[PDB]
RNA sequence: UAAUUGGAAUGAGUACAAUGUAAAUACCUUAACGAGGAACAAUUGGAGGGCAAGUCUGGUGCCAGCAGCCGCGGUAAUUCCAGCUCCAAUAGCGUAUAUUAAAGUUGUUGCAGUUAAAAAGCUCGUAGUUGAACUUUGGGCCCGGUUGGCCGGUCGGAUUUCCAACG
């Protein structure tokens, strides 16, 4: 009787289920992006399956409408945000073109990699989750992120990690503790 | 080949050498795939990799009078028992993983 | 032309036509019949437990010429005798009579599956415990 | 058929039948381009200079293909009298 | 290497006739394959079928395989062959010289408002071929093609970016559903436009300009 | 095909505290501990086709069993029972029943009825469904013609403009 909570999921699993196509055009999503399983891949086809309908539906609409015209440039503008449509793309004929490559750029766990102290894309992801990257003032430890435009100046080493300075990790302090029992007395 | 370069290479570029394999997965390597295609243009009779001369001779015994059978031996290394069977004295055509298997389910380091 | 009426004032004879012609449809006229309820074994759900009677062996139909190892069981909530395929090898040593074995459809919605003649159900769990862990000895049936 | 820009799209634009108007596909290999030599005073042919006529496939498996010459040629003033309107 | 034996392979051969759509406008019968080797450069093929048919005889069964081989670049032209012999391996070699011979030219179009390089067909178009009927539906960007594994692939040598199918019969015979879709394709130039309303003077056939290089010697 | 080695990082957990809270638990913080294959060890179903992945080995011998379907097994089993290897999804995966898509196999859109299932033996006939044609054009401005002439330029036809209204 209290009021309920809406939910929903964020993903959806492909018709055919054994593909050699589909299956192997993982490559470069799970290999090069260095990525847990296939719900990650799933799960921007599925928000990148709900901008092309919401597309769709503006095209089908007169030009000028004022709908056509609100809802447009707030799909626009959202997209340009996050930096996956281009500096100037900026029409609904280009986001239908928008593919599933230029959203796992956007994430946090490649951002890293491109922006050079991770040596790996998957040396990232592990440095991610062991709360040592930083946006802004603030400690993420979630992959996905989807970092914004006016955010890659802000990626960096975190006030409380052991690489952005603050008294190294439990490892090299108990390992520098053994020789100052073994060589210093 | 195995991690020297591979992720050493792939410094912002992503993209060298990320093509497929030739595609088995269950089906053993192509150590003489090379050799397949010059025994196919070459239009006389070679000689394909003749004997085992002294392999066959002392590891025959390394392996099998210290313990064990070849039909034990050919279970555990998952061939038939009449394979071991040519690769004791003569009278086979060494293939790698055969003869791979062969030295690491027994020890004996010669190949 | 096209053999049904077009004209604009007669949807009620396309609707009684549909709805006519809806009956030779197999599972329209077993959810507006309730043949789930009254003529299935199960009273039309997805499982239900039983009393194990016998041991039955089934000759497999052709082309095969195997045994089939299944049992007679009746069930609690209707009374009713149906016979239950037991799987892979070693359970019919794993059921014995008055066992109080769970059962399942076999697949196929009601028909036979594979080489047997007239089983529709298989067994589930036997004492409680499953057939799959009886089988991998990873449970151990209860001393009854 | 253009885009925004007005530069030409579709590879090739295709010939239509001269009798009934219609597209002449790059598979109807019953269609026929006719081709009638121009003439000036004492005969002599010029040569490569012709009146053409394109005939669809349809139109020669009909057997039209006579009657609509003697209507495309007397419209040209290739021939007088031989075809008329008013059947 | 090649020595033409038809006056189209000669205008070909010798450099006459330099692009395909001539062969197209004219509607020549193309006769021999190496016209469209040296004309259609960079056209890729691929076997979508081989199945087994018999023949039963006195003594046994004469069995030997059929082969469904589509050619197409990937811009506006398709192929489809169909061929049977006693190997496999002959007969997509003959697929594939029967594939060249059909080739076609796809008529692309749009969708809505036109933004250069069309992505889906002009019109709605249909084809059928023993009780196989494959309808191909223009689709908004950003669809891709909506088609079985077989008939998108055909659809993707075709150079189409975004299209719809509908089907009906039995689509399971693999060669049926393919013929139909050569035919749903083949008539998008069928179809006339608006487009094509305007009148054109009718051009001269390069085997009537060109036509002592045509002619034997 | 691994196979021997190194320093780095971390929380799952154990917890001073504080915070949280009506009081607590838990989360978010955080002193102190907390990783080297033995663990702090991921499973669930599959490997003939549909359908991605072994014609590798041992056992059985139309037996045991598998198998949604086609099929496998009668002494060289790619299909059972195993070992190895591999595939799919993954803190989830299989099974059963129902239901929706598939299904243009319920068809208004949009099925089919000569022979595959299906035109009442034939005709009349009420409700129902369906039913030939016919009854006048006031605002202004820009565009195309078609008639009407002021206009021929010209060796019976060749351009159109200013003006009606004619829709």
């Amino acid at each position: 009787p209290r009021a309920p909570r809406t939910y929903s999921k964020t993903y959806s699993t492909p018709k055919r289920p054994y593909e050699s196509s589909r299956l192997d055009a993982e490559l470069k999503l799970a290999g090069e992006f260095g990525l847990k399983n296939k719900k990650e891949i799933y799960r921007i086809s599925f928000q990148l399956s709900k901008i092309r309908r919401a597309a769709r539906d503006l095209l089908t609409r007169d030009e000028k409408d004022p709908k056509r015209l609100f809802e447009g440039n707030a799909l626009i503008r959202r997209l340009v945000r996050v930096g996956v449509l281009s500096e100037d793309k900026k029409k609904l004929d280009y986001v239908l073109a928008l593919k599933v490559e230029d959203f796992l750029e956007r994430r946090l766990q490649t951002q890293v990699y491109k922006l050079g102290l991770a040596k790996s894309v998957h040396h990232a992801r592990v440095l991610i989750t062991q709360r040592h990257i930083a946006v802004g003032k603030q400690i993420v430890n979630i992959p996905s992120f989807m970092v914004r435009l006016d955010s890659e100046k802000h990626i960096d080493f975190a006030p409380t990690s052991p690489f952005g300075g603050a008294r190294p990790g439990r490892v090299a302090r108990r390992n520098a503790a053994r020789k100052a029992e073994a060589s210093g007395e | 080949r195995s991690q020297g370069q591979i992720n050493a290479a792939r410094r912002q570029g992503l993209v060298v050498s990320v093509d497929k394999k030739y595609g088995s997965t269950n089906t053993r390597g192509d150590n003489e795939g090379q050799r397949l295609t010059k025994v196919d243009r070459e239009t006389d009779i070679v000689k394909p990799k003749k004997l085992d001369p002294n392999v066959g001779r002392a590891i025959s015994r390394a392996r099998t009078d210290k313990k064990m059978s070849q039909k034990d031996l050919a279970t555990k290394i998952n061939e038939k028992p009449t394979v071991v069977n040519d690769y004791e004295a003569a009278r086979a055509i060494p293939n790698q993983q055969v003869l791979s298997k062969l030295e690491r389910a027994l020890g004996v380091k010669l190949r | 032309g096209k053999g049904k009426p077009r004209g604009l004032n007669s949807a009620r004879k396309l609707r009684v036509h549909r709805r006519n012609n809806r009956w030779a449809e197999n599972n329209y006229k077993k959810r507006l019949l309730g043949t789930a309820f009254k003529s299935s074994p199960f009273g039309g759900s997805s499982h239900a437990k039983g009393i194990v009677l016998e041991k039955l062996g089934i000759e497999s139909k052709q082309p095969n010429s195997a045994i089939r190892k299944c049992v007679r069981v009746q069930l609690i909530k209707n009374g009713k005798k149906v016979t239950a395929f037991v799987p892979n090898d070693g359970c019919l040593n794993f059921v014995d009579e008055n066992d109080e074995v769970l059962l399942a459809g076999f697949g196929r919605k009601g028909k036979a599956k594979g080489d047997i003649p007239g089983v529709r159900f298989k067994v589930v769990k036997v004492s409680g415990v499953s057939l799959l862990a009886l089988w991998k000895e990873k449970k151990e049936k209860p001393r009854s | 058929m253009e885009n925004d820009k007005g530069q030409l799209v579709e590879l090739y634009v295709p010939r239509k039948c001269s009798a009934t108007n219609r597209i002449i596909k790059a598979d109807d290999h019953a269609s026929v381009q006719i081709n009638v030599a121009k003439v000036d005073e004492e005969g002599r042919a010029i040569p490569g200079e012709y009146v053409t006529y394109a005939l669809s496939g349809y139109v020669r498996s009909r057997g039209e293909s006579d009657d609509s010459l003697n209507r495309l040629a007397q419209n040209d003033g290739l021939l007088k009298n031989v075809w008329s309107y008013s059947r | 290497g090649w020595v033409p034996v038809t006056k189209l392979g000669r205008l070909v051969k010798a450099g006459k006739i330099t692009t395909i759509e001539e062969i197209f406008l004219h509607s020549l019968p193309v006769k021999e394959f190496q016209i469209i080797d040296t004309l259609l450069p960079g056209l890729q093929d691929e076997v979508m079928n081989i199945k087994p048919v018999q023949k039963q005889t006195r003594a046994g069964q004469r069995t030997r395989f059929k082969a469904v081989v589509v050619v197409g670049d990937s811009n506006g032209h398709v192929g489809l062959g169909i061929k049977t012999a006693k190997e496999v391996a002959g007969a997509i070699r003959a697929g594939i010289i029967i594939a060249k011979l059909s080739v076609i030219p796809i008529r692309r179009g749009y969708w809505g408002t036109n933004l250069g390089q069309p992505h889906s067909l002009a019109t709605k178009t249909t084809g059928k071929c023993g009780s196989v009927t494959v309808r191909l539906i223009p689709a908004p960007r950003g669809s891709g093609i909506v088609a079985s594994p077989a008939v998108k692939k055909l659809l993707q040598l075709a150079g189409v970016e975004d299209v719809y199918t509908q089907s009906n019969g039995k689509t399971r015979t693999l060669e049926n559903t393919l013929k139909a879709a050569f035919v749903a394709i083949g008539n998008t130039y069928g179809f006339l436009t608006p487009n094509l309303w305007a009148e054109q003077p009718l051009p001269v056939s390069p085997l009537d300009i060109y036509s002592d290089e045509a002619s034997a010697q």
